[PDB]
RNA sequence: GAACGUGAGCUGGGUUUAGACCGUCGUGAGACAGGUUAGUUUUACCCUACUGAUGAUGUGUUGUUGCCAUGGUAAUCCUGC
RNA sequence: UCCCUACCUACUAUCCAGCGAAACCACAGCCAAGGGAACGGGCUUGGCGGAAUCAGCGGGGAAAGAAGACCCUGUUGAGCU
RNA sequence: CUUGGUGGUAGUAGCAAAUAUUCAAACGAGAACUUUGAAGGCCGAAGUGGAGAAGGGUUCCAUGUGAACAGCAGUUGAACA
């Protein structure tokens, strides 16, 4: 739907450029949802 | 509300009309010269057609610097083109034609298309800027339309 | 004012609706006026262009520096198999022109030549003819026949024969036949009357119509070459480098008070598919084609009296653009108008040749039968075998 | 028609095609093609090249 | 010869702008059918015109092979025996 | 650079879908001679004439351009001597 | 002449500065241009990068919108609420 939001904070988390940032593209609907740092943190650690 | 011209027999027809419709008035008025005595089953199809380069539309009046085509000599004229846009606009109209008909209570596969009509509309207006500070005008066209149906087998 | 410097002008004004032809095939303009000492004989021919090739000869004119010497000299190919005849049709001479009097075709009328007057065939029914022919299965539709055959005995001067070809042996893609007519130029009416009538629905070969060492008016259609400016078109001089608006120009046309603009100026536009005339093309060689005898065919067109070796005139890996030469052919000198696949309408001469030039005697040494894909360094397949030796694929 | 050889290649020339040079020392030469005539003028020689005659013939081959 | 043909066809060496050098004249500002060198060349998509290209009326419809009234027009000169 | 022109490549122009200006415009727009403000698109007398249209083309429309800066007149001025 | 309005010219001229896009999937009425992934390219540390000054003054961020604007469209935006 629209996720440059997500990219960009997963981005200012890691310390790297969005442009190495792989998503997984099947859980789309699951990261739409996110919308906070914390709530991120949480899927690195799970992994998506 | 007063049309231009007065159906003859109102139980057989139903009208329509579209207020302050955004296209080229001048594409508008050729292609609807040549649907006018059509058949309302011929058209639907006819402009489908239009819209993949099938049947050309003859442009007549309006036929300043137009390219020639091989499809136009069904209708005894050579320069055609396929105005994707025009077709668009008016079978969105003959839907929300039909459909009031059908609560007037007729037959729609007897419905001949005999009348059609376009007028000029206000002009919109943005600019264009241009060599040496001069700002001419870039002026839109846009067209009123609206149509009579009649049954005819 | 005066032009300073003089100097004759690019192009000639007798030609110049530079237009494309809306015929394709030559017509033969005016054919010549027949004459009564000569028995009767037809006057054209219908041939096809496949290609070209070199011709070694020793020539003899006295006179000349180069007699007693062995030139060489370049020929095209005509393939012209064997035309149809399927009809009759008058032509009344009155002061205002040759009206055409009564037409008569035959009874059967090939699918090839059917082709020909109708646009799409898949569609059509093919019912041309069918209720004309019926006037060859009755006694009333004779009848009429005869009565047509006895007026253009009376009132009939000249007489035209329509010929069609046989598209169908050659290995083109159309098999749409071209129809033709071929004006007889003979004894009296009567007479020349009565050999077509004999000769109708007949096959007819070129070894009964030309001859060798005769010189013939090759007509056809230039190969066309698109658009094309001025420069191109009519030869002018390109300008210098320093132009501001094009150097590939015409750049002043005409005066001011003549205020038009003359015809005679070049401008711009189609070059080619111009309708043309070539005149004295010599005969070298009528080749016969492919032919079987004894259960196995004879094809050793191009064996000579001095070589005798089996080759034929087709070439490695056939002409270019064109497939296997199996019919028979004319080797015309020099280069004539029109591309390959092309029909050549050939006709005999007006004028009466008679020149040391034109009494010439042709006796050929060689025909080269090396490629024209690229550079060919092989006349046969034997003798590159034996110079190559055996592949690493057998 | 005197068929001549081709000097670099070795092959047999046919009449119409191939370009004679004739030397100011005299030594009237034969080429086939501008592959022969540039081989010839940068002056590499012949024994070294594949598809030439004398290849095959240096290395015995055939027969 | 044709607007001393022909600049929205070129070029811009010279004449004929502004900068500067010389000789003569003029007290001077300046001058010279007296020399010298550097110096922005605009627009075409209109109408017609010509060029080439589709097409049009009439023969009931459609092909076919054909006819010519009109326009255009072409060859040139030289060498050797 | 020229005798002497040819070929190739990209961007366009070309055709299409979408969007879309302006300068200019008395009416209009086929020719010869004639007389006429002494070089006519219209007049006279002659030659003639056939729908609607496309890509190019630069002969004409004394084409557009800017109330002529050279010249003259002005009982109009400024800069300088 | 002044202001205001409307024509032909025209659905034409035109939307050509610096190499480039392609396949599938998702929301959605509708997708050449939105997003993700995948693949191919470029800027190539005197940068199409990361940070400041003068200067602009809420354009920063989120959610929603799809009238008007972004010289085609847009489910997008420095537009609107
Ligand atoms: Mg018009
Ligand atoms: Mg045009
Ligand atoms: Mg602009
Ligand atoms: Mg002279
Ligand atoms: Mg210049
Ligand atoms: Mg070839
Ligand atoms: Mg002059
Ligand atoms: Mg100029
Ligand atoms: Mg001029
Ligand atoms: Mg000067
Ligand atoms: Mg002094
Ligand atoms: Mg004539
Ligand atoms: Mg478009
Ligand atoms: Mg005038
Ligand atoms: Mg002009
Ligand atoms: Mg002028
Ligand atoms: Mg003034
Ligand atoms: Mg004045
Ligand atoms: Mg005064
Ligand atoms: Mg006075
Ligand atoms: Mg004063
Ligand atoms: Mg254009
Ligand atoms: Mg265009
Ligand atoms: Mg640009
Ligand atoms: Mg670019
Ligand atoms: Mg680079
Ligand atoms: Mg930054
Ligand atoms: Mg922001
Ligand atoms: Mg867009």
């Amino acid at each position: 739907s629209m996720l440059r939001l997500q990219k960009r904070l997963a981005s200012s988390v890691l310390r790297c450029g969005k442009k190495k940032v792989w998503l997984d593209p099947n859980e789309t609907n699951e990261i739409a949802n996110a919308n906070s740092r914390q709530q991120i943190r949480k899927l690195i650690k799970d992994g998506l | 509300v007063r049309y231009s011209l007065d159906p003859e027999n109102p139980t057989k027809s139903c009208k329509s009309r579209g207020s302050n419709l955004r296209v080229h008035f001048k594409n508008t008025r050729e292609t609807a010269q040549a649907i006018k005595g059509m058949h309302i089953r011929k058209a639907t199809k006819y402009l489908k057609d239009v819209t993949l380069k099938k049947q050309c539309v003859p442009f007549r009046r309006y036929n300043g610097g137009v390219g020639r085509c091989a499809q136009a000599k069904q209708w005894g004229w050579t320069q055609g083109r396929w105005p994707k846009k025009s077709a668009e606009f008016l079978l969105h109209m003959l839907k929300n034609a039909e459909s009031n008909a059908e609560l007037k209570g007729l037959d729609v596969d007897s419905l001949v298309i005999e009348h059609i009509q376009v007028n000029k509309a206000p002009k919109m207006r943005r600019r264009t800027y241009r060599a040496h500070g001069r700002i001419n005008p870039y002026m839109s066209s846009p067209c009123h339309i609206e149509m009579i149906l009649t049954e005819k087998e | 004012s005066h032009r300073k410097f003089s100097a004759p002008r690019h192009g000639s004004l007798g030609f110049l609706p530079r237009k494309r032809s809306s015929r394709h095939r030559g017509k033969v303009k005016s054919f010549p006026k027949d004459d009564p000492s000569k028995p009767v004989h037809l006057t054209a021919f219908l041939g096809y262009k496949a290609g070209m090739t070199h011709i070694v000869r020793e020539v003899d004119r006295p006179g000349s520096k180069v007699n007693k010497k062995e030139v060489v000299e370049a020929v095209t190919i005509v393939e012209t198999p064997p035309m149809v005849v399927v009809g009759i049709v008058g032509y009344v001479e009155t002061p205002r022109g040759l009206r055409t009097f009564k037409t008569v075709f035959a009874e059967h009328i090939s699918d090839e030549c059917k082709r020909r007057f109708y646009k799409n065939w898949h569609k059509s029914k093919k019912k041309a003819f069918t209720k004309y022919c019926k006037k060859w299965q009755d006694d009333a539709g004779k009848r009429q026949l005869d009565k047509d055959f006895s007026s253009m005995k009376k009132y009939c001067q000249v007489i035209r024969v329509l010929a069609h070809t046989q598209m169908r042996l050659l290995p083109l893609r159309q098999k749409k036949a071209h129809l033709m007519e071929i004006q007889v130029n003979g004894g009296t009416v009567a007479e020349k009357l009565d050999w077509a009538r004999e000769r109708l629905e007949q096959q007819v070969p070129v070894s009964q119509v030309f001859g060798q060492d005769e010189m013939i008016d090759v007509i056809g259609v230039t190969k066309g070459k698109g658009y094309k400016g001025v420069t191109s078109r009519w030869h002018t001089k390109k300008l210098p480098r320093k132009t501001h608006r094009g150097l590939r120009k015409v750049a002043c046309i005409g005066a001011w008070h003549p205020a038009r603009v003359a015809f005679s100026v070049a401008r711009a536009g189609q070059k080619g598919y111009h309708h043309r005339t070539e005149i004295n093309k010599k005969i070298y060689k009528i080749g016969q084609g492919y032919l079987i005898k004894d259960g196995k065919l004879i094809k050793n067109n191009a064996s000579t009296d001095y070589d005798l070796s089996d080759k034929s005139i087709n070439p490695l890996g056939g002409f270019v653009h064109y497939g296997e030469v199996t019919n028979d052919f004319v080797m015309l000198k020099g280069c004539v108008v029109g591309t390959k696949k092309r029909v050549l309408t050939l006709r005999k001469s007006l004028l009466v040749q008679t020149k040391r030039r034109a009494l010439e005697k042709i006796d050929l040494k060689f025909i080269d039968t090396t490629s024209k894909f690229g550079h060919g360094r092989f006349q046969t397949v034997e003798e590159k075998k034996a110079f190559m030796g055996p592949l690493k694929k057998d | 028609m005197k068929v001549e050889l081709c000097s670099f290649s070795g092959y047999k020339i046919y009449p119409g095609h191939g370009r004679r040079y004739a030397r100011t020392d005299g030594k009237v030469f034969q080429f086939l093609n501008a592959k022969c005539e540039s081989a010839f003028l940068s002056k590499r020689n012949p024994r070294q090249i594949n598809w030439t005659v004398l290849y095959r013939r240096k290395h015995k081959k055939g027969q």
